RNA sequence: AUAUUGGCGAGAGACCGAUAGCGAACAAGUACAGUGAUGGAAAGAUGAAAAGAACUUUGAAAAGAGAGUGAAAAAGUACGUGAAAUUGUUGAAAGGGAAGGGCAUUUGAUCAGACA
RNA sequence: CGUGGAGGUCAGUGACGAAGCCUAGACCGUAAGGUCGGGUCGAACGGCCUCUAGUGCAGAUCUUGGUGGUAGUAGCAAAUAUUCAAAUGAGAACUUUGAAGACUGAAGUGGGGAAAGGUUCCACGUCAACAGCAGUUGGACGUGGGUUAGUCGAUCCUAAGA
RNA sequence: GUGAACAGCCUCUAGUUGAUAGAAUAAUGUAGAUAAGGGAAGUCGGCAAAAUAGAUCCGUAACUUCGGGAUAAGGAUUGGC
RNA sequence: CUAUCUAGCGAAACCACAGCCAAGGGAACGGGCUUGGCAGAAUCAGCGGGGAAAGAAGACCCUGUUGAGCUUGACUCUAGU
């Protein structure tokens, strides 16, 4: 048979989880994330999985840094102390 | 009540397996307070529990 | 040499028993009318073999 | 596994103490939409993929 | 509590109201119809039966292929079951409105019971699985009960 | 929006299968999979002439 | 001077108004499937205020019946209104292998008008 | 004729109940459709002159959702097999204990393990749901506890290879 | 233990007694069997089943690459004390 | 052991409306029409004539100024040499 019983021998995985991006694809025999490249130093983006540059985007999460940048804008990146 | 765990513990203490752990049934309200494997050493010499026989294996017609 | 319980240390932060008891069988019932929900929205589209083989030309 | 990683029982850690229901002191907040956990997830049902 | 066409007065009459029971609909629709018309002590007695195998209840409309046996011979009929669910089911609602009227204050020789309509619930679902790995619904049917019972007069 | 309806990945089964030849989605998990799109019937749709 | 479906902040619309409008009005790129690349949902409304049904009684219990709150439980968390298919009880009518329909009229029900 | 919206207008209708809905109750129009009474129900909606459009459905092996007859029907028939008494409990063919009868018959229905799963392991409480019958029982639900290494493994070495 | 044997069957240690059940015994079925006389006349066709079967002794052809064919074929024997 | 009867549980295919026939005409083989024969509730277990039964937008044939795998001295080109 090639189906429910080959589905008995499937106990030996091609993928585990990546360090970049944490979900399993990375894949061992060859050490390659398929969703960001984990040894290339750029992340693996298309313009064609658009549905893809969405959940692994600016926003995605939390912008620690990037959510201040705005609020330092306004007040001119000034520094020192606040008033009296 | 329910004493699947005290004949658990009443084979594991005395070796034998589980289907040699005879029980009274007349001492279900006292051997239920039997949570742990210490007072089940108490009862097996209590004789509330036994270590039932081997059954026999005759080798005299071989 | 115990004074805690679960139950005690949820009886300050409002709940109750009887209200435990209450509110666990309405949570219990709404978890599972989702899961009638579910049940009839994928029964229509979830048999729908990709490469079913059809084992009959005679 | 029985002899696993570190990073495998750190997930299976979270996602044990993920594994409860919802409180009842959140369903009497003044405006709470939450009824009851829908991120629920057991070992019979839903297999998480680490 | 809003009720079916109840013809009859809510001065000495009482009521109950199963619901979302786990009993068959077409198994207690019967039950309910078997009984339609009758007096409390002459209809408890004749459930009581049922269980017993005498006396069995008869299946008018959703009889299809059941069997046939000669307790339907008392109502004409020659299909006939007795379905131990609903019979104690609706059993367990004349009780209840016996004690609601006791309480009432109507006197329990001559209560009968004048309406009683089954109804049909939400179906709580599950699945079963079938050949050539395909799914179908295994689901149930259940049933509301509804049941007033009043004393008679001239 | 121009993109409107066309979010989807989708492809018609054709014949053979006892459905529409419309197209339909692709995959498992949800109730999704299986559902038409790319169409002025569909729901989850586009509409008919998107107003420019 | 020109461009700008990205980002930040503002203002408006002969636009859609929960099968619509971004996929997503809600703990949505979430749940979930796939080894993976990727695919990808459903789901809004109690009421002014929870005042979310004290208390009695039947039941082993869920719950039921009274009670009570409320302007209304024909708003009781399965909660705005609550349609159709389909379905139960009651009532009416008919019924020899079809039912339904057109013209005309008897019988019954119902409506009509005082022309006071 | 009708539908969603827009500019004018009736100093329009309306919580003393707008819209919507049911109505083998009535009226007008050849008809599209319009008007009225009754019941329900709870907050906005109409008529006229005009403008504009995502504007009228019986079908599209139409799309989404929902419900039917079929039907209390097919059926829940592989793996030798169950029975008696008591206790618990509201309730016991299916729980527990005891007495019996049997089987796996050591290339096992045993004891341990690699992958894989992930707390299912154990206790207490518990049955609205799952256990395609039931259920006091449960890998189910709720709350907790639990995995101790100088010597066992990883770690270290290198192979085909990357 | 039987036996050549980790075969098949029975049993001890250990484990389980779980698969929804009850009553009745009609056809037609699935699985397993028997059959008077005949013995492939059935059928495309001996498809299916049936017989033989293990061990000892005797006896074993044509052909042959001289190694085999060959368990050829075809006979009797088998227990208990 | 099923089927069958019962307590419990409880689907699906399929479905324009549904289901008594002869002949006639007709899209040349009607369940409905026409003329006739007939016709009495509700139904159970079997059955396998029929419902041009269900399965699947014919898998042979033809057309399309639709394609693909393949071959060669078809056309036009080409990496390599
Ligand atoms: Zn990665």
């Amino acid at each position: 048979g090639k189906g429910t019983p080959s589905f008995g021998k499937r106990h030996n995985k091609s993928h585990t989880l990546c360090n970049r991006c944490g979900r399993r694809s990375f894949h061992v025999q060859k050490k390659t994330c398929s969703s960001c490249g984990y040894p290339a130093a750029k992340t693996r983006s298309y313009n064609w999985g658009a549905k893809a540059k969405r959940r692994h985007t600016t926003g995605t999460g939390r912008m620690r840094y990037l959510k201040h940048v705005s609020r330092r804008f306004k007040n001119g990146f000034q520094t020192g102390s606040a008033s009296k | 009540a329910n004493l699947r765990t005290q004949k658990r513990l009443a084979a594991s203490v005395v070796g034998v397996g589980k289907r040699k752990v005879w029980l009274d049934p007349n001492e279900t309200s006292e051997i239920a307070q039997a949570n742990s494997r210490n007072a089940i050493r108490k009862l097996v010499k209590n004789g509330t529990i036994v270590k039932k026989a081997v059954t026999v294996h005759s080798k005299s017609r071989t | 040499r115990r004074t805690i319980t679960a139950a005690d240390r949820r009886m300050v932060s409002g709940v109750t028993e009887k209200q435990y008891k209450k509110g666990m069988k309405k949570m219990q019932q709404l978890e599972k009318n989702a899961i009638n929900t579910q049940i009839r929205r994928e029964i229509k589209r979830v048999n729908f073999q990709t490469h079913y083989r059809d084992e009959l030309l005679q | 596994a029985a002899q696993k990683s570190f990073r495998i029982k750190q997930k299976m850690a979270k996602a044990k103490k993920q594994n409860r229901p919802l409180p009842q002191w959140i369903r009497l907040r003044t405006n709470n939409t939450i009824r009851y956990n829908a991120k629920r997830r057991n070992w019979r049902r839903t297999k998480m993929n680490i | 509590a809003r009720y079916g066409a109840t013809s009859t007065n809510p001065a000495k009459s009482a009521s109950a109201r199963g619901s979302y029971l786990r009993v068959s609909f077409k198994n207690t629709r019967e039950t309910a119809q078997a009984i339609n018309g009758w007096e409390l002590t002459k209809a408890q007695k004749y459930l009581e039966q049922v269980l017993d195998h005498q006396r069995a209840i008869p299946f008018r409309r959703f009889n299809s292929s059941i069997g046939r046996t000669a307790q339907g011979k008392e109502f004409g009929v020659t299909k006939a079951r007795w379905p131990a669910k609903s019979v104690k089911f609706v059993q367990g609602l004349l009780q209840n409105a016996a004690a609601n009227a006791e309480a009432k204050g109507l006197d329990a020789t001559k209560l009968y019971v004048s309406h009683i309509q089954v109804n049909q619930a939400p179906k709580q679902r599950r699945r079963t699985y079938r050949a050539h790995g395909r799914i179908n619904k295994y689901e149930s049917s259940p049933s509301h009960i509804e049941l007033v019972v009043t004393e008679k007069e001239e | 929006s121009e993109k409107a309806g066309h979010q989807t990945s989708a492809e018609s089964w054709g014949t053979g299968r006892a459905v529409a030849r419309i197209p339909r989605v692709g995959g498992g998990g949800t109730g999704r999979s299986g559902q038409g799109a790319f169409g002025n019937m569909c729901r989850g749709g586009r509409m008919f002439a998107p107003t420019k």
